[PDB]
């Protein structure tokens, strides 16, 4: 029994570069495209739901997660990783913020906590760095709407929009013809839909494009009345038909 | 403190007064006994308040991550479980005790928990120091099958009972309902039959009655 | 450079060796298997295979009743198999105990999968080599199947297959659900239910069974059993009447 | 708390009253001290109630447990399960527990778990404040192997007297039936056991 | 308990501490000198539990010392007795706490100014131009509330504190053998050995 | 067992060099550029963002500079993430110290504290040493502005003007040859830019490839302010120095 | 025997039409014997204000720490902490201290910088929070306090007659309270500036 | 490339575990032992190679007890049967502890199953150098066992593992075919004695000495026994006359 | 083969072999030879003891356990320290607690079990030295034989050590003869010392270089060392 690997499994090569983090990008570029739009009103994140089996039911398996009611997460790379880091990002929302505070975390803050989880697996004891890059998307009170992406060294940059994984470059370049400081949530909706399409070689329709945005407050989708102070949540993950919707418009 | 839980058809009320006092002291005239533990979960606390906001909350908290996780609405069975466990743990050494009830997937619930863990279920209930008075009104009015209004009604009252005769509670009736089909409702200061009536004289002061020493501007900024 | 093979750190190519090699091991006992939902039942099939006359048949099994309604069936050595049975018994009788209801199947399948995402992460554990194909009526979602795998990903399915022959039962099954239009067996009973799977894994493998040859689990509303010699027999005989 | 269990000629009947007071108010009139720990293994709990349910939740963790590995548990291992809990935490519980099952091969069997968390198997078996009461009446009363009604009968009017004279019982009287045949839920009002 | 004074006068601290140490029926000893230098501009006086009290006084003028090596500098008066305080403050909470009650006399080489801080066994800190603690303050806080004006010379000090001893060695039962007497300036600490016929 | 796979991160060489340092120097060696140059009345620090694109936020972004203090700021030079690690000590270090003594921590000793971290990381633990440097830019009332450097070696350097990151070399020659002793911070500011202009492995150096940051002494005070310059300022500041 | 009231000391704050203001004596003692007229029991964290009575040693620490833990707030959150938020992490902060708590009656008064909207709570040892509307009194004077609050006080008034009502409210209660008095200061606080005044009064 | 056979918990490319593998051989490499279920128990039997005159016979014992129902038996590295047997002994105690009734045979299958299991999921412990025969008569029959090192078992009808494996099986087989309606405690006991003799056939270079127990609900009440003097003596006997 | 597998414990080699155990093994065969024997009254230890030089002493080889208990050694001799260390620890729980001479054959058990918890768990090592044990206890006299892998053997007399071989034999040969030597010490212990003189090459067995001891019916263990083995050379 007993973890005898209390050394770093990532280390210095005499190059300086840090093998793992490296190879661990490269898991990250063999991943399903996702991308983010930022828009003066909102924020949308997309990716593709690649089902390995057409007997796979791919409303089960979920890309696009909610981690506070105003933050929401995509990911590029390996999924089961993902997953656990959502698990764990929901978590530490609770126990480094909204315990302390009263209030969900600002979406810099809870990226940074997701980011800190990330570098410790590059350099803690026995352990493989994540092989995923994150796109999170949020908002709130006081800097308003947020788009950020997370390496897997723990590294994050702010973004206008931008495209991970597989088409990445290709996809960069689409979205910087197309984007300005003017856009209107369903503008952004549009872009990410058209951007998306560049990549998706099968089916291209609601029930294979996984979307969500960060825009208004849905009092409907809160649960309660009563408290005047509590809006509702920002998060929002459009449906199948939604989706569909604004492809006939397309 | 007065708090009650009254069932109906299709729901379960829980109400509570809004006294909040120190030895003899009324400190609060108008704090919230009524916690949400999920949107659709809601407890009525009596004994200690900071004990009874706190264990709200820290089970509330991980409720959340549980319904996250599991991709379910949380059940009151589930907030029973786990705040019996953890006052249990604690051996009463956290007062606090609870009226929680909700509905969920399985349907309304309606249950109590005392400070030592241990759990009552009941189509009404009543806790704290004007749990007498409330009780009385219940045992006398309730019937099997409530409608929605008879139950807030019927609540309000046992409430009130608490009001006015028992001298650790009293103020406004602060209730919250929770039905099957629909979004829970949350409404604060129901009935506010305690209104100060109009002071015999006004105490403004003419400005410059009181002897000043020094004076200066305090930095806020840096 | 090369002991990136033997611990789960990534390859060059961004690639986890040992969980590939796990995913091999998963086919070492040559035993096939498939799911099937039905109206209001779900019904795992695997081929029980005998080969030693002096085991005791009763006692070779892959299929486990992990609580009063989930049932598991195993792709892999019996070892690990095992080891996953006792684990998800212990995780779905805490799970009861915490939160006052019955673990979900989806919900036990994530567990399981994140306890093995996480033998791919540390290096001091090794990936279980199997599969794991849990199945039950959940009282929210009704006939539920996920299943997870050394990689730690799971997914819920209309059906599923699972072993060496994997993807001649997994397109015979694709086929019968372009034709038939929904996500479900059509049958109120869940005999018919086994009988389908029995007849299309037949159909699939190209070959026949005897009451031996086979092991059934099925999972109702608030109860998963599994089936003896005697009651596949029963619908084997039923089987072999509409022929 | 007037809690007891009858073994018969079919299997077992546990019995109960329903009311938990704290001091000389009556906190509930309704409560069920019968409780589940298993399809055919049941207790009645006296003593603290946040012990004896804190207790009771655990076994029924422990069996469900037991019966994933090892199928169903017989009688005799719930009542040690109980036992090891009750013994072991002797200092921090308030716990008399009544083990009462339905066995195929064992028939009904009782076991009681007093305070001090001792075991003894017995015929039928009487506990909590209400039961010093019933100790002559029970112990003239009962004989072996009766048939349900006459169980039944003989559990009605013991409780009933049990809760004529302690005012710490009363409300309802609760019954659970162990048989072959499955799990039956009686329950007695007062206007009918007052009058016997 | 003994007597522990200290007075802030316009150039330096004066602490004045009663010499006996009782050991139940018997005055063990009518030299003590119930105080550690910190460092050479801040001195500490103190009194109560019997063992605690030197063994505090040592634990905090050592980590002062370290302070002092490591930095090749000389904290603040403020500084040294928020350290103290927080010393105390985690003691009040702990298994078995320190019962020690404390005056810091210190001169501040960069304010130019003298300092003094009452900091009693809970860690309750306040600065002030004149502190004592237990009985002391009770017999001599009213001299001092009438006498003393903050352009005092340390000439003037120590006749206010001759007055202060005088009402404490007539009124207060018990017999605490006079007082060890100590000046802090900008020259550092010296003690006063005539105050015994002064 | 495990012994196979334990790269052994804190061991000699023949030589007796600490690889991983070497190697960690080297992974610095290629990340944008970090400047401090220390004045009689201020301190500059500027920094170049390596690589960005048109889509990059830069008005929520703020990647190499870092504030420590009302007192204290850092400007990093290698993996952004480890150096909040070590940042987020800092800081807590910064406010134990406050709670201490209610005094603001002398900048030294928080260098220091640092330091040793880094240090650690180097003798025992076998864990991978942090790869970045940091530049010190800190005010207090013993010595007023200090300048420092520190590295994944654990060592610590007071300067009058310094560089981490790339092409140091050649920045170190230029800061060499045009300080002075008596200059004033709106010279030095200056000079941080026209270096780091020289050193550049871009086209031009435009503003949105810049962080800036200065703690002066506010003129209209008698105490020490601390000014992250907005992306504006930077603008603003670029063509004063006439480089548009 | 009693830790709350060993030092003394008393705490009043008050909303009025766009303004805020609390209110406290400056007498530290030690049971009978008076020992500061100079300890200030109102602190604060940029805009959001703290007054604290009780056990002094923990006056002092709870400042300390709320100094600490708002500095690092505004590292991380590049914002200065607002009093909805502070209130809350005055509540956390005692409640982890539930069996071993710290002995004060904590009060926040401030203006909530991006809505301009008036704040005050009280607290209790253990982290209860009470969100007055009106008032929040605290000490060992509360009573008295209580008494005074509710006849002098009413809605939106000016900060100028604010001012003379918190005074009163303050100087008349300490005055029946053997443990307060030696002094007193009131911080009138508006949305951009915050005025203190010491006021005169008897000191026995 | 290879090494995959160096460390224990490491899965090759065709998905194996080569320690575990040469820990089976090892096992191989052991002496004959086999275990044979009758209509109401179980016996067991083992060879035991005389090295020299020098070993007290009937003193060696092989065969060990666990709990006061269960027999256990086992070729291959001695040490870790024992090993392995300690372990089995705390886990019925523990059993029996927690639910009064002795443990049942599957149940202790399992638990010997998961422990051994255990060890070939570390690099940190080696494999068991140990195949086990074991069994017991429980509240609903008799079971036989046999466990390897990879932590596999399965119920068995009659059981064989060391050098002398082939001629066991087949000896079983036999058996098995000849008598489909069950063989008696008594019968069994003679045939255990046949087969390890038959079995001695590949190891006939040393002298060996016989060890046989038994647990029946006739004949020995539920318990484990060895079988000593009388009943021994019929059995080599029996093996003797059929050798010839 | 051998080259990759022999680094520790924990490593199988492909035949099945754990070749640190044997390299254990083979610190025995060069230790010095040591002898033990038994009939049914009396067990016999007889050793020779090696020195370094002249100057030096001759190292102690044999170390009593209890009353009714010791051993010979041949290896490491720290291991030896350590094992029958251990040794004296479980004959003092068993009459501390029970108040019951510990039975030969379980101090036998207890040390193979000890020794096989060094032979399967990383970064241990498996002890270096061979170990005879004889004892007196309710079941009469006994001699066992400890090896480093673990197995314990109850034999009527054996050798370990250098040429060891020799007195194997020698006490293969005589079995009938010694096992009969019931009620005479000084004769069982000159059947144990020609046994040993068999295993003899280099020299001849001295007055400083001999150690015997003995267990008894009526005899507690005793070991003869110096002068007081002069009458069996």
């Amino acid at each position: 029994m007993t973890d005898r690997y209390s050394f770093s499994l990532t280390t210095f090569s005499p190059s300086g570069k840090l093998g793992q983090i490296d190879y661990a990008l490269t898991a990250v570029k063999q991943g399903v495209t996702s991308l983010g739009i930022k828009a003066t009103n909102g924020v949308v994140i997309a990716t593709e739901k690649k089902s390995s089996s057409p007997l796979a039911m791919s409303e089960t398996l979920s890309k696009v997660s909610l981690l506070t009611p105003d933050i929401g997460a995509v990911y590029s790379g390996m999924g089961p990783d993902y997953r656990v880091l959502v698990d764990k990002s929901r978590k530490v929302a609770h126990t480094s913020y909204k315990r302390i505070y009263g209030e969900y975390p600002p979406t810099k803050l809870l990226v940074s906590e997701v980011a800190k989880i990330m570098q410790e697996a590059t350099q803690s004891g026995g352990v493989r760095p994540f092989g995923v890059s994150l796109l999170i998307a949020g908002h709130d009170e006081f800097n308003g709407f947020s788009l950020y992406q997370v390496d897997p060294s723990g590294s994050y940059f702010p973004w206008k929009a931008t495209a991970i994984g597989k088409g990445s470059v290709a996809a960069k370049t689409f979205l910087e013809k197309r984007w300005n400081d003017e856009l209107e949530l369903e503008d952004a909706i549009h872009i990410a839909l058209l951007t998306l399409k560049e990549s998706v070689e099968g089916e291209f329709n609601g029930d294979t494009i996984e979307l969500a945005i960060i825009g208004d407050e849905n009092p409907d989708l809160l649960g309660y009345t009563g408290i005047p102070t509590d809006k509702g949540p920002r998060f929002r993950k459009l449906t199948s038909q939604e989706i569909n919707d604004r492809l006939e418009a397309l | 403190t007065t708090i009650v839980g009254v069932k109906f058809n299709n729901g379960v009320v829980i109400a509570a007064d809004t006294r909040s006092t120190q030895g003899p002291i009324v400190a609060d005239k108008n704090c919230a006994k009524l916690h949400r533990i999920s949107p659709k979960i809601w407890c009525a606390g009596a004994g200690t308040a900071a004990d009874t906001e706190a264990v709200t909350q820290l089970i509330g908290s991980n409720i959340e991550l549980h319904s996250l996780y599991t991709s379910r609405e949380p059940r009151v069975v589930s907030a029973l479980q786990m705040l019996k466990q953890h006052l249990f743990k604690y051996q009463g050494h956290i007062g606090a005790y609870l009226i929680v009830a909700g509905v969920d997937p399985t349907g309304s619930h309606l249950f109590s928990i005392h400070a030592h863990g241990s759990t009552d279920v009941g189509y009404y209930l009543s806790l704290g120091s004007g749990s007498l008075a409330a009780m009385a009104v219940l045992e006398s009015h309730w019937k099997q099958d409530l409608t929605k209004e008879e139950a807030i009604k019927l609540a309000s009252d046992a409430i009130q009972a608490g009001i006015w005769n028992d001298l650790g509670s009293g103020s406004n009736v602060d209730v919250c309902v929770m039905e099957i089909g629909k979004d829970a409702e949350y409404l604060r200061n129901y009935l506010t039959p305690n209104v100060r009536e109009e002071k015999q004289k006004s105490y403004k002061f003419p400005r410059g009655t009181t002897a000043v020493l020094k004076e200066s501007i305090v930095n806020i900024c840096d | 450079a090369g002991y990136d093979r033997h611990i789960t750190i990534f390859s060059p190519e961004g690639r986890l060796y040992q969980v590939e090699y796990a995913f091999k091991a998963t086919n070492q006992t040559n035993i096939n298997s498939l799911a099937v939902r039905g109206k209001d039942c779900t019904v795992v099939i695997s081929q029980k295979k005998v080969p030693d006359k002096l085991l005791d048949p009763t006692t070779v099994s892959y299929i486990f009743c992990i609580s009063r309604t989930i049932g598991m069936v195993v792709n892999g050595p019996i070892p690990d198999a095992r080891n996953a049975a006792l684990r998800a018994k212990a995780e779905a009788a805490e799970f009861r105990y915490k939160y006052g209801y019955d673990m979900p199947c989806d919900v036990l399948a994530k567990r399981m999968a994140n306890l093995s995402q996480i033998y791919t992460q540390r290096a001091y554990m090794r990936p279980l080599g199997v599969i794991l194909t849990f199945v039950s009526v959940d009282e929210e979602l009704g006939p539920s199947i996920y299943k997870t795998d050394p990689a730690g990903y799971y997914v819920g399915y209309k059906a599923t297959a699972t072993g060496p022959k994997q993807q001649e039962i997994t397109t015979n099954l694709e086929n019968h659900f372009k034709k038939s239009k929904i996500d479900h067996i059509n049958e109120e009973s869940w005999e018919k239910v086994v009988e389908f799977a029995i007849t299309h894994m037949i159909d699939a493998l190209g070959t026949e069974f005897s009451k031996n040859d086979l092991e059934v689990g099925v999972a109702t509303k608030d109860k998963f059993f599994t089936l003896s010699a005697e009651n596949i027999e029963e619908r084997l005989v039923a089987i072999a009447e509409q022929d | 708390t007037s809690i007891m269990a009858v073994t018969f000629k079919d299997g077992v009947i546990l019995g109960a009253d329903s009311r938990t007071t704290t001091g000389a108010y009556i906190a509930n009139r309704v409560t069920d001290k019968l409780t589940r720990v298993h399809d055919k293994i049941w207790c009645c709990r006296s003593g603290s109630a946040a012990d004896t349910q804190a207790i009771a939740d655990i076994v029924q963790y422990h069996l469900e447990l037991y019966t994933s590995q090892y199928g169903t548990p017989s009688t005799e291992t719930a009542a040690s399960v109980f036992k090891e809990l009750c013994y072991e935490n002797k200092d921090n519980l308030t716990a008399g527990i009544i083990v009462a099952g339905y066995d195929d091969k064992n028939k009904g069997e009782v076991y009681t778990i007093p305070l001090g968390g001792s075991v003894h198997k017995l015929p039928y078996a009487i506990a909590g404040s209400g039961s010093t009461f019933i100790y002559g009446y029970c112990d003239k009363n009962f004989r072996e192997n009766m048939s349900k009604e006459e169980t039944v009968d003989f559990i009605k009017h013991s409780l009933s007297q049990a809760i004529k004279w302690d005012g710490s019982s009363g409300g309802v009287i609760r019954m659970v039936v162990l048989t072959a045949a499955g799990v039956e839920r009686l329950i007695f009002y007062p206007d009918e056991y007052e009058q016997l | 308990m003994d007597i522990i004074l200290g007075i802030r006068v316009q150039d330096s601290v004066i602490l004045a501490s009663s010499k006996a140490v009782t050991r139940g029926i018997s005055v063990l000893k009518d030299s003590d000198d119930k105080t550690r230098q910190l460092s050479p501009h801040t001195l500490m006086s103190f009194a109560g539990e019997a063992g605690d009290t030197v063994q505090f006084a040592e634990y905090i003028q050592a980590n002062i010392q370290l302070y002092s090596i490591r930095e090749d500098y000389e904290l603040s008066p403020q500084a040294v007795s928020s350290f103290v305080r927080q010393e105390l403050a985690k003691s009040i909470r702990s298994r078995r706490p320190y019962q020690v009650n404390v005056l810091i006399g210190g001169y501040d080489k960069k304010k130019n100014k003298p300092e003094l801080y009452q900091i009693d066994y809970l860690g309750t800190k306040v600065e002030l131009p004149y502190g004592a603690h237990g009985y002391s303050g009770f017999y001599t806080f009213s001299l001092l509330d009438h006498h003393y004006r903050p352009d005092m010379t340390t000439e003037e000090g120590l006749d206010l504190l001759k007055l202060c001893v005088q009402e404490l060695e007539k009124r207060m039962p018990m017999d605490f053998k006079g007082v060890i007497v100590k000046i802090v300036d900008k020259d550092g600490i010296r003690q006063v050995d005539d105050f015994q016929a002064q | 067992g495990s012994r196979r796979y334990d790269s052994r991160t804190t061991i000699f060489s023949p030589e007796g060099r600490l690889y991983q340092v070497e190697y960690a120097l080297e992974s610095i060696s290629h990340a944008g550029t970090a400047i401090g140059i220390m004045a009689s009345d201020g301190i500059v620090l500027a920094a170049e963002r390596k690589v960005t694109s048109t889509l990059l936020e830069q008005d929520t972004s703020t990647e190499k500079l870092y504030k420590l203090n009302d007192k204290i700021a850092v400007a990093v030079a290698g993996l952004t993430a480890d150096a909040e690690i070590l940042i987020n000590t800092a800081r807590i270090h910064a406010q134990n110290y406050l709670k201490t003594y209610n005094e603001d921590i002398p900048v030294e000793i928080l260098v220091r504290r640092l330091s040793d971290i880094k240090q650690g990381y180097t003798q025992h633990g076998g864990l991978r040493p942090f790869g970045v440097s940091f530049i010190y830019a800190g005010y207090d009332d013993r010595y007023g502005y200090q300048l420092y450097t520190s590295n994944p070696s654990g060592n610590y350097t007071g300067w009058k003007a310094i560089s981490v990151g790339a092409n140091t070399s050649a920045a170190q020659t230029l800061l060499q040859m045009d300080y002075k002793d008596d200059m004033k911070v709106d010279d030095a500011i200056e000079l941080a830019l026209k270096t780091l202009s020289k050193t550049t492995d871009s086209s031009a150096l435009t503003y949105d490839r810049l962080e800036f940051a200065t703690i002066r002494k506010g003129a209209n005070d008698g105490e020490v302010y601390q000014k992250i310059f907005k992306p504006q300022e930077i603008k603003d500041i670029l063509v004063k120095t006439g480089i548009t | 025997s009693d830790p709350s009231s060993i030092n003394g000391g008393i705490v009043v704050a008050m909303t009025g039409k766009d303004c805020v203001a609390i209110a406290c004596d400056l007498r530290l003692g030690s049971q009978s014997l008076g020992v500061s007229n100079k300890f200030e029991k109102i602190f604060h964290y940029g805009h959001v204000f703290l007054g604290i009575t009780g056990l002094a040693t923990d006056v002092t620490t709870l400042n300390e720490m709320f100094r600490y833990k708002t500095n690092l707030y505004k590292l991380k959150e590049e914002r200065a902490i607002e009093p909805e938020t502070f209130t809350q992490l005055v509540s956390s902060s005692l409640y982890e201290r539930r069996f071993g708590p710290y002995f004060v009656g904590p009060v926040v008064a401030g203006i909530n910088s991006k809505s301009g909207k008036p704040f005050i709570a009280g607290f209790d040892l253990i982290g209860c929070i009470d969100e007055a509307k009106d008032f929040i009194v605290s000490g060992t004077a509360s009573d008295q306090l209580f008494g005074m609050c509710e006849s002098l006080y009413e809605p939106n008034l000016e900060p100028e007659d604010l001012f003379e009502t918190i005074s009163q409210a303050l100087l008349n209660a300490a005055d029946r309270d053997a443990l307060s008095g030696w002094g007193a200061v009131v911080y009138i606080i508006k949305k951009d500036e915050v005025v203190k005044r010491y006021l005169k009064m008897r000191q026995d | 490339g290879t090494g995959y056979d160096l460390s224990n918990s490491v899965f090759s490319p065709d998905g194996r575990n080569f320690q575990v593998e040469y820990a089976v051989k090892a096992v191989e490499n052991g002496t004959t032992s086999i275990g044979i279920k009758c209509n109401d128990g179980v016996v067991f039997a083992v060879e035991k190679l005389i090295t020299s005159k020098l070993l007290v016979p009937q003193k060696n014992v092989k065969i060990q007890v666990v709990d006061r129902h269960i027999g256990c038996v086992y070729s291959g590295l001695i040490p870790d049967g024992r090993h392995l047997v300690n372990r089995g002994r705390e886990e019925a105690a523990s059993f029996k502890k927690l639910y009064k009734t002795p443990i049942p045979i599957p149940a202790f299958a399992d638990r010997l199953g998961q422990y051994v299991q255990a060890h070939t999921l570390y690099n940190s412990v080696r494999p068991f150098g140990v195949s086990t025969i074991f069994g017991g008569v429980d509240k609903n029959g008799a079971h036989l066992y046999m466990l390897e090192p990879s932590g596999s078992y399965w119920g068995y009808k009659g059981a064989a593992t060391g050098k002398g494996r082939q001629s066991a099986k087949a000896e079983l087989e036999k058996l098995v075919d000849h008598h489909p309606e069950g063989l008696s405690a008594r019968e069994a006991v003679k045939q255990a004695a046949k087969i390890i003799y038959l079995a001695h056939e590949d190891n006939k270079e040393k002298d060996f000495e016989l060890e046989i127990s038994w647990c029946s609900l006739s004949e020995t009440n539920g318990l484990h026994k060895f079988v000593k003097g009388d009943l021994l003596q019929e059995a080599i006997d029996f093996a003797q006359k059929e050798i010839n | 083969f051998r080259n990759n597998y022999d680094g520790d414990t924990v490593t199988f080699s492909p035949t099945g072999r754990l070749f640190q155990v044997e390299y254990a093994l083979e610190a025995i065969k060069q230790g010095s030879v040591t002898v033990g024997l038994r009939s049914n009254t009396h067990a016999v230890l007889v050793a020779l003891k090696r020195n370094a030089d002249e100057l030096s002493s001759y190292q102690k080889k044999i170390i009593k356990c209890d009353e009714h208990m010791g051993l010979s050694l041949a290896g490491l001799a720290p291991d030896a320290r350590v094992l029958s260390n251990y040794l004296r620890q479980q004959c003092n729980y068993s009459s501390l607690v029970f108040n019951r001479k510990l039975a030969v054959e379980r101090a036998g058990h207890l040390l193979c079990d000890k020794a096989q918890k060094n032979t399967q768990s990383y970064g241990g090592r498996p002890y270096g030295v061979g170990l005879l044990i004889i004892g007196y206890d309710k079941s009469g006299a006994h001699l066992l034989e400890f090896q480093p892998s673990g197995n314990v053997t109850e034999l009527y007399g054996t050798a370990i050590g250098a040429r060891s071989q020799g007195a194997k034999t020698y006490l293969e040969r005589t079995l009938d003869t010694f096992i009969k030597i019931d009620g005479n010490p000084d004769e069982l212990i000159k059947a144990g010392v020609e046994a040993i003189s068999q295993s003899l090459r280099d020299e001849s067995l001295t007055v400083d270089n001999l150690s015997i001891a003995i267990v008894g019916k009526d005899t507690p263990f005793t070991i003869y060392d110096g002068e007081a083995v002069a009458k069996y050379i």
